């Protein structure tokens, strides 16, 4: 379920009864920050409208929490991907309201 | 005030007809593709013009034709064709 | 129970009395389930009502154009004939055109 | 060998049309009271 | 005449149908109202027309400019006879105002309204109101 | 479409630059307003020279020969012809989106200055 | 805003006689108005009318999403995933633009590439989808292939969670710019072309086209 | 060498 | 030449003959008329040397409308399978028309058989399909049907049947209208119009299955040279397609599964044509068993056959009923069911 | 063209019997039907 | 959860006819030879003979049939 | 087959009488019609202005190819009886449209001297009915059949740059060069609908992430090697790195692995060239390295027997070092072997300096040693 | 239960079925 | 009317006139000076392509000339194979130059027998 | 009404409406002056 | 992601 | 009763005039 909201899902093809294997890059701990794709999404939309040079997932989710509103409104306007396991669980009102 | 009414009512009439314009030629999120010119020709448009350009040319006299091309089943001088199209 | 075989007046009366847009929509919706004949005379029991046969009434019916003209379509209907990506399209042009300076 | 679709004497031997028979909802109607 | 001058500036024109985008029959029946026939709007100058356009019959400017074309040219608006009982043909000559706006040519002169029938009667027509 | 995006351009300076230093170099200028294919100036002195012979009154044979070579020896065909109409078409209403991006610019600016 | 047109269609002139009428125009007005309806109870699909599938209500639906059957199954037909956002209860998705592969796949290869084994022939099967067309076109994809018991809710997901979403709305209404193909090709013949071009009014009044018209003599007397 | 073989006069 | 709108030149007559001799034209002057002088660049001159005559066909394509031209009107085939392709679809049509002339309006006396159909407006129903035959036809018609009903009643219980049932009705008209002909030509017209069968399509059959043994032939040998289903015939070409993808080019390998029944098809189909063949040679009082029953499937697909015409009537006229329905969902007082819920719905009372 | 199917005063001299049985109100029960009520 | 089951529960588009109704009331002729012109596509077919007979149709493109 | 042959031949009877009488409407009309010979079909169609029978008159007996049968439907629609106004008359459906263009598609597969009326008929069909994407897709789908992949390329460019998304049902039937549209369309064949329907999700997902051009470089590829061409399946590489399509991971993937499986038998310098830049921007360390090594090694045998090989340009030299070193600051993966791919490439010094490489490797613990076998699994398909 | 226990198969089934376009 | 518009007896059916004699109903002169190649448009001509073909089936022998530049698919439209069968039919096999001018002056069976037992 | 399902002026209306487009008989520019 | 006001599902799910 | 209605019934092919109708004969 993890795999599938990745951009390199689009070059497998799946099978709906026991999906076959995806070899994500995640899964290589050789891999970087800057090589994982949601890391790639999450660092464009930072620069983007939070106007931060973000490397690694702590210094995202610190450029978050620090962010002032309208930066906040404008990230999580262009942000899709609130939940990647697909497991039903409570969220902020942001994607409310 | 009325000045700054009228002019404001102008720009929301234009901003709605360029929206309908767009919205004429949507076919399901695709917007209309220009018509495709036959083979080899090439058109050209200034844009805010009334008028487009379109040209072609033949390195050899007329053998390069598509119709002297197709029979399926000297050096001549090379020939150039310049297409003015207005719109009248 | 008998849809066409309830007393036309009392059936205009009760529509009449409809001004709420999803009821509205739901009478909209209920009309067809009316006879074909059923309906014309609907029309014509109204028409007379807010015309002539006005004073017929105990209480003076209330007016209610909406319900005229929506019930005049629906008996001549019945009766013989006798977008996030449009915006974006948008505003793309309008970057475009200001890159050509046609918009200074 | 095609077909065509289409469609001051009098026919004597077609009778008058009159009424005979219920209506679906009358019949429908019949048998609810007779369950009853 | 002012029907069907309406009907025929709002219907389809020329040999393609090119449909007129504006419908003038709206406002017949605020003329009609009014009083104001095809011969008085004939009649009516740039000031009344002016008014009566602003005031009264709310014309937008793309339907004045539409409309314009029938008044600057004062057709004679006269009902003509073409083989029916209904004539829907109405003179569309120039208008003359010697003969009241109306082409004086054959039978269209002072005051007359219909081809066959007869001229106005203007004592009468005062009974308007 | 992306073989060559100049070669319009590449021809018109070749033809160009051979002209205006072959002979008649002074009178180059002429012959480009001449040739011109958008004005007004450029067709009035198309009309100054001479304008070929009414086709209707050529000879039958001639005007089928000459209709053979336009369409199919020289390529300009029926094909292109409708699709300069539908291009024509086209491109007007592409302009009209345009004139309409103009006439909000030129409202929108008065209401800000206003 | 009113584009001009690119049709050759042409009404007739008050100089030339009438002439040629091996083909020859006329206005066609049916009976009924029809657009009110459902797009397949119209008159360009009357042939298709034993075949249009059995109309499910909301009522019916209110009932089975608390109480339902084991051998039932609603079928989702909705094709844009961003546009549904909600989920009919007891439902399966199949989208309407692959039917025709999923109801040929075998029962272990459907169970396989959808996660729910293709239902037996003689089931009830019920289809929905925003406003009806998807459901009808999927049915129809069910009955070819010989599903007895096929229905489609013809009021779907817009009228469960009160959605104003619309279905397929791909209408091939020819572009002004292209000239259609009577008036470029060359098929047939100057005159026949001619009359078959002409139109007796504003050419959106739904002309019929009659072929070899006689004189009425005992009425011109 | 007639109108129809020769097709002028 | 520079010719004005007004002006003519007026030049001589060469002979009394006119532009165009009526009275006749010889052989050298045919000549000239055929050859005549076209742009050679866009003409295809051809022979075809036979027998007793030459046969020539010299064919022009102006340069000007290449473009618009139908495909149709201008015949092109700038490939090889366009080629055959556009060969076999003019050859269909002009053997339509050339067989169509011999039993149409022009057709013989004997040979031309029209139908008589009537049907009800109201009822939608055939209250008449018949044949407009002659005294020989009937005659034919009533020798069969007495023939038969002298046995057929006396071993058939008829308790469903009934007593004046018509025995292989169909079969034996369609039989005797082959029988009132006079020409082969329309024989064979009538028989294709007839499921076929006709002398050319059981050829064109039998020259399909000559071509496949030969198939089968070439697999069995590689086979052997490099288990088989009982009839082999049936799949050669698949086995071929198959073989040449995998050896030769074969850019593409088959799947087309409507070959395999050919063989039973084809002789059931020649079974057809020479029972339907004996029949009119009036040899119907001797019957084997796999006759009579080849006669009871041919009777039954031919009883369809002719109906073809009428169920398109019949399903326009079913159209028109429709639109003439009462609008909207049907009115309270026509309707049994409820509206808005189904008929079995378990809450069907309130 | 194609050819269409054939379809089909009556002398004294004739039986002037019955040409065929008519049976409308049999095969259509139509229910009664009054504008008046 | 528990168990699993097995229930015991367990061609088309052929053109095998090709039938056509042959019934023309059109002319049929013995031909020598047909020249078909129209304004662009010109057919000249002859047979060998001594002697011709012409017919020509301008009915709606040149015809002329030698007989 | 065989178990299967029983169940067809007793398809070949016509129903009965009394059944074909009492079947629906549309039942009735479509078998009867398309038992009916074609002209026969279109007339009636003609007659009764019911359009929605055009693929029964498609699938008949005795049909002419697609570009007569495209002309037919429009004289049908202008002989018509009812003439709805024309911009509703004249405009065919666009899924008629393709199937129309796919089964042009599967013929010129055959021969693909049918491109040229294939031309034609596109050409018409453009300014006749609207410019759809699937119908541009089909034509793209015909334009490969016929073995033009620059063209197709082109067009699925001009695709990617209009924003028209390729058609998945296209793509499906790229991938089944055995299966014309109508027996597709057909409940006929059935068993190839698991991978019909695999091979259009697959095409849906790809466009998630990627453009048109990719899609269909993909398609064309597949086809290319389903039809055992092989000397267009590495043009198609290289006209997508001549245009800049950028490929799909998964085609840069499967071209490596046939890549294998060839060992470059027919891969030419210029394929070479483009499938290492896309290898490069896209693929990984280790297919870099076995192509980049595969192409010397196989060059050394027949060195004097491929006399016209051509090496490595000096300019784009620079291209592929900034996009290696781009990878190898990021991954440790591509730093290690980041000089000597860039000596690898740049190709000076070949055979000594891959050896001291494979030296080094060696100590630093096996080879590609299948330059011996380049021979002995290399004539065995020619043979 | 049974209910949103199937509800999270259906999304899921629609996830694994087709994806909508990525993020830049 | 609509009866004539696809196939048989249509507009532009160049078949529905009629069909040539075709039977027994001359010597070597009216043919020779007949004959394609003997005559001066084609004679002073070698730029247009010239392809000789022999039934196999009819025995006769076929020539055509610049099919290429124009590969009309009406061209043996008229033509009759094998015992009155229609064009189709032909099992055409290439021939040279020299043979057809040797074939063409011998019957139907004499060409068939030269093609079947003297290749 | 019951078998044509119109009325004789409804009739009458109709045609005149359905023929208005060839109807009109406006007035053409004059002075049209011999050639040949 | 919209929010209408005539849903049928949701009177019959609250109750549950 | 298909039977019924479908029987091949005998057609006087030359006008009434030139051939005496027979059901006019007998009467
Ligand atoms: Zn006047
Ligand atoms: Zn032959």
């Amino acid at each position: 379920r993890l795999r599938l909201s990745r951009r390199t899902v689009a070059n497998y093809v799946g099978l709906i009864n026991s999906p076959e294997v995806f070899d994500d890059e995640s899964d290589r701990p050789e891999t970087r920050w800057s090589q994982d794709t949601f890391f790639r999404e999450c660092a464009y939309l930072s620069e983007k409208f939070l106007k931060e040079k973000v490397s690694n997932m702590q210094q995202f989710e610190a450029a978050l929490k620090r962010a002032s509103p309208e930066a906040y409104l404008a990230f999580f306007d262009a942000f899709q991907q609130q939940t990647q396991t697909q497991i039903p669980l409570p969220s902020p009102s942001v994607w409310h309201y | 005030v009325s000045l700054r009414t009228i002019a404001e009512s102008l720009g929301a009439a234009a901003a709605a007809e360029l929206r309908a314009e767009v919205e004429r030629d949507t076919r399901d999120g695709v917007a209309a593709i220009p018509p495709l010119p036959p083979l080899g020709w090439r058109v050209r448009h200034p844009s805010g013009s009334n008028y487009f350009v379109m040209t072609r040319t033949l390195k050899n006299g007329v053998q390069s034709a598509e119709l002297n091309n197709r029979r399926y089943r000297l050096s001549r001088a090379d020939v150039h064709l310049t297409v003015f199209a207005p719109f009248r | 129970a008998d849809l066409d075989r309830v007393e036309a007046r009392s059936v205009v009366i009760a529509l009449n009395a409809v001004t709420n847009a999803d009821v509205y929509e739901f009478v909209k919706k209920y009309l067809f389930n009316f006879g074909e004949r059923k309906v014309k005379f609907l029309r014509t029991t109204y028409s007379d009502l807010r015309g002539h046969g006005a004073g017929k009434l105990r209480i003076p019916l209330k007016e209610n154009d909406n319900m005229y003209y929506h019930v005049c379509w629906h008996s001549s209907i019945r009766s013989p004939r006798q977008n996030a990506k449009i915006d974006d399209i948008v505003k793309d042009k309008i970057e475009k055109w200001k890159a050509e300076g046609l918009l200074p | 060998k095609t077909t065509v679709p289409s469609y001051k004497p009098q026919n004597q031997w077609e009778g008058v049309y009159y009424y005979s028979g219920i209506t679906k909802r009358q019949r429908h109607l019949i048998l609810l009271h007779r369950k009853r | 005449s002012l029907k069907l001058i309406l009907e025929k500036l709002s219907g389809h024109v020329g040999r393609r149908q090119y449909k007129m985008l504006c419908n003038l029959e709206k406002h017949y029946d605020k003329l009609k109202d009014e009083g104001i026939d095809w011969h008085e709007l004939k009649w009516l100058s740039r000031e009344e027309l002016i008014v009566l356009f602003d005031k009264v019959l709310h014309l937008t400017r793309t339907e004045r400019a539409a409309l314009l074309p029938a008044i600057e040219a004062k057709v004679c608006g006269v009902l003509r006879q073409t083989d029916s009982r209904h004539s829907t043909v109405v003179c569309m000559n120039r208008g003359n105002a010697n003969h009241g706006w109306r082409c004086g040519r054959n039978g269209h002169t002072n005051d007359v309204y219909f081809e066959g029938k007869a001229k106005a009667n203007t004592a009468a027509l005062q009974l308007c109101r | 479409r992306y073989e060559e995006v100049a070669q319009p351009q590449q021809v018109a300076d070749e033809a160009a630059v051979a002209c205006s230093s072959s002979c008649y170099g002074p009178y180059y200028p002429a012959f480009e307003m001449l040739m011109d294919s958008c004005g007004s100036a450029g067709e009035y002195s198309r009309a100054l020279c001479y304008g070929g012979p009414y086709v209707s009154e050529l000879s039958r044979e001639l005007c089928d020969a000459l209709l053979d070579y336009i369409k199919g020896d020289l390529g300009v065909s029926d094909q292109l012809c409708e699709y300069v109409c539908q291009m024509q078409f086209f491109l007007e209403q592409e302009e009209y989106m345009t004139w309409l991006g103009q006439v909000q610019h030129v409202a929108n600016a008065v209401s800000r200055t206003a | 805003a009113d584009r001009r047109t690119r049709h050759h269609m042409m009404v007739d002139g008050q100089i030339n006689p009438r002439e040629w009428f091996n083909w020859h125009p006329k206005e066609y007005q049916p009976w009924y108005f029809d657009r009110h309806k459902f797009l397949y109870e119209q008159r360009q699909y009357a042939q298709f009318h034993h075949l249009l599938c059995h109309q499910v209500y909301l009522k019916d639906m209110l009932h089975l999403m608390r109480y339902p059957e084991p051998y039932t199954h609603i079928i989702d037909c909705r094709t844009s995933t961003q546009k549904m956002h909600r989920w009919v209860p007891h439902s399966l998705w199949l989208p309407r633009d692959e039917v025709e592969y999923a109801l040929q796949l075998s029962a272990d290869e459907f169970l396989d590439m959808y996660g729910f084994r293709k239902p037996d022939k003689s089931d009830d099967v019920i289809l929905l989808s925003h406003n009806g067309i998807y459901s009808e076109q999927a049915g129809w994809e069910w009955k070819k292939q010989f599903f007895q018991h096929v229905y489609n809710y013809r009021g779907g997901t817009n009228e469960l969670f009160g959605e104003s979403y619309s279905d397929m709305n791909v209408s091939d209404v020819l572009s002004p710019w292209k000239g259609p193909f009577p008036q470029s090709g060359v098929f047939v013949d100057k005159w026949s072309k001619r009359k078959v071009l002409t139109r007796t009014g504003p050419f959106d009044r739904q002309y019929e086209m009659q072929d070899f018209a006689l004189p009425d003599l005992e009425l011109e007397k | 060498f007639l109108a129809v073989g020769h097709p002028l006069v | 030449a520079r010719r004005k709108w007004g002006q003519k030149t007026w030049s001589p007559t060469a002979t009394n003959g006119g532009a165009a001799p009526a009275n006749g034209v010889s052989a050298q002057e045919a000549l000239q008329i055929a050859y005549r002088p076209m742009p050679p660049s866009q003409t295809v001159e051809y022979e075809e040397d036979f027998g007793h005559n030459l046969m020539i066909h010299r064919e022009y394509i102006s340069k000007r409308c290449r473009d618009r031209v139908s495909f149709e009107l201008s015949a092109l085939s700038y490939s090889n399978l366009e080629l055959r392709r556009g060969q076999e679809h003019l050859a269909g049509i002009m053997n339509r028309e050339r067989r169509g002339v011999s039993v149409g309006a022009s057709g013989a006396p004997d040979d031309q058989v029209q139908m008589q159909t009537d049907v009800d407006a109201n009822s939608r129903e055939v209250l008449s399909a018949r044949y407009l035959f002659n005294e020989r036809r009937l005659q034919f018609c009533d020798r069969f049907q007495n023939f038969f009903q002298s046995k057929l009643e006396n071993s058939a219980a008829s308790d469903s049947n009934g007593h004046e049932k018509q025995h292989l009705f169909s079969l034996m008209e369609a039989c005797a209208v082959i029988f009132g002909c006079e020409t082969e030509a329309a024989r064979e017209t009538y028989y294709r119009m007839f499921l076929g069968l006709d002398s050319e399509t059981l050829l064109e059959e039998d020259e399909a299955l000559r071509n496949r043994i030969a198939d089968a032939k070439l697999v069995q040998r590689v086979l052997e040279n490099n288990n088989l289903p009982e009839e082999f015939e049936e799949y050669a070409p698949l086995y071929k397609a198959y073989i040449t993808h995998a050896v030769g080019k074969g850019p593409v390998a088959s799947y087309d599964i409507s070959t395999l029944g050919s063989t039973g098809l084809t002789a059931e189909r020649r079974r057809w044509r020479t029972l339907m063949e004996k029949i009119v040679r009036e040899d119907y009082h001797t019957m084997t068993e796999v006759e009579q029953m080849d006669a009871i499937v041919l009777n039954e697909q031919l009883h369809t056959v002719k109906f073809f015409d009428l169920k398109i009537g019949d399903a326009i006229r079913d159209i028109l009923q429709l639109l003439q329905r009462e609008t909207g969902v049907g009115s309270s007082v026509n309707r049994d069911t409820p509206v808005g819920i189904s008929p079995n719905n378990p809450e069907r009372r309130v | 063209v194609n050819p269409d199917t054939s379809p089909m005063h009556w002398h004294y001299n004739l039986p002037q019997g019955m040409e065929r049985p008519h049976s409308v109100n049999r095969t259509f029960a139509a229910p009664f039907q009054s504008n008046h009520s | 959860f528990l168990i699993h089951f097995v229930h015991y529960k367990t061609t088309f588009k052929f053109k095998h006819i090709f039938l056509s109704i042959d019934k023309y009331n059109s002319l049929f002729f013995n031909i020598s030879g047909i020249l078909i012109w129209l304004n662009i596509i010109h057919i000249n077919i002859i047979l060998i003979k001594y002697s011709f007979f012409i017919l020509i149709n301008n009915f709606e493109y040149l015809i002329i049939l030698i007989s | 087959l065989p178990a299967l042959k029983p169940l067809v031949r007793n398809s070949t009877y016509l129903p009965k009488k009394e059944e074909l009488w009492r079947a629906p409407t549309h039942e009735a009309l479509e078998t009867i019609i398309g038992h009916l010979p074609y002209h026969d079909a279109l007339r009636y169609i003609t007659e009764h202005s019911l359009f929605l029978l055009f693929p029964t008159v498609l699938r008949a007996r005795d049909a002419p190819l697609p570009h007569v049968i495209y002309e037919d439907f429009m004289k049908s629609c202008t002989f018509a009886s009812l003439q709805n106004p024309p911009e509703e008359q004249f405009a065919l459906p666009s899924v008629l449209l393709r199937t129309l263009l796919c089964m042009a598609a599967y013929h010129c597969t055959l021969d693909a001297d049918y491109f040229t009326t294939c031309q034609m008929l596109f050409g018409r069909m453009e300014q006749q009915q609207q410019t759809t994407p699937e119908v541009l897709s089909a034509w793209v789908y015909c334009c490969t059949a016929s073995g033009r992949v620059d063209e197709a390329l082109t067009y699925a460019k001009y695709m990617a740059d209009c924003s028209a998304p390729f058609d998945v049902t296209v793509f499906s039937l790229m991938q089944h060069p055995s299966l014309n549209p109508i027996e597709v369309e057909d409940g006929s064949v059935p068993h190839s609908a698991k991978g019909l329907l695999l091979q259009r999700r697959l095409g849906n997902r790809l466009h998630t992430a990627y453009r048109s051009d990719a899609v269909a470089a993909h398609g064309m590829f597949v086809y290319y090697a389903l039809t055992l061409s092989h000397v267009r399946k590495w043009e198609v590489i290289r006209a997508a790195a001549a245009l800049g399509v950028t490929l799909a991971e998964r085609t840069v993937v499967l071209a490596v692995e046939v890549f294998a499986r060839e060992k470059g038998m027919r891969c030419g310098p210029k394929t070479v060239k483009a499938l290492t830049h896309f290898l490069a921007q896209d693929g990984t360390v280790g297919h870099l390295l076995y192509v980049l090594l595969r192409a010397r090694k196989n060059e050394l045998l027949p060195e004097f027997r491929d006399l016209p090989h051509t090496t490595f340009s000096e300019e784009e030299q620079e291209l592929v070092l900034q996009c290696v070193a781009q990878r190898a600051r990021h991954d440790d993966s591509f730093a290690v072997a980041a000089t000597l791919v860039s000596s690898l490439v740049r190709e000076d010094d070949p055979s000594e300096l891959l050896m001291a490489f494979a030296r080094a490797a060696r100590n630093h613990h096996v080879c590609g040693g299948d330059g011996d076998g380049s021979v002995c699994a290399d004539v065995p398909a020619p043979v | 239960w049974e209910l949103s226990r199937d509800e999270q198969l259906f999304w899921e089934r629609v996830e694994l079925i087709r994806k909508g376009q990525v993020a830049s | 009317s609509r009866s004539t518009v696809f196939g048989p007896g249509s507009l532009y059916s160049f078949t529905k006139f009629g069909s040539f004699n075709r039977s027994p109903t001359l010597n070597k002169r009216m043919k020779d000076i007949f004959r394609l190649e003997n005559q001066k448009h084609i004679r002073n001509d070698f730029d247009r392509e010239r392809r000789y073909r022999m039934c196999t089936k009819c025995g006769i022998t076929t020539v055509t000339i610049n099919f290429n530049n124009v590969p009309s698919a009406r061209v043996g439209l008229w033509g009759r194979c094998a015992d009155d069968k229609d064009y189709t039919h032909h099992r055409m096999v290439d021939i040279t130059q020299r043979e057809y001018e040797v074939l063409r002056e011998s019957p139907v069976e004499k060409r068939l027998n030269w093609w079947r037992y003297e290749r | 009404m019951t078998v044509h399902g119109t009325s004789l002026p409804s009739t009458y209306r109709m045609h005149k409406d359905i023929n208005k487009a060839q109807r009109n008989d406006r007035k053409l520019s004059g002075n049209r002056f011999k050639v040949l | 992601k919209s929010d209408p006001a005539v849903d049928n599902v949701a009177p019959l799910r609250d109750e549950d | 009763a298909v039977a019924t209605a479908e029987i091949p019934a005998f057609f006087n092919e030359r006008p009434a005039w030139e051939r005496p109708p027979l059901e006019e004969t007998l009467y």
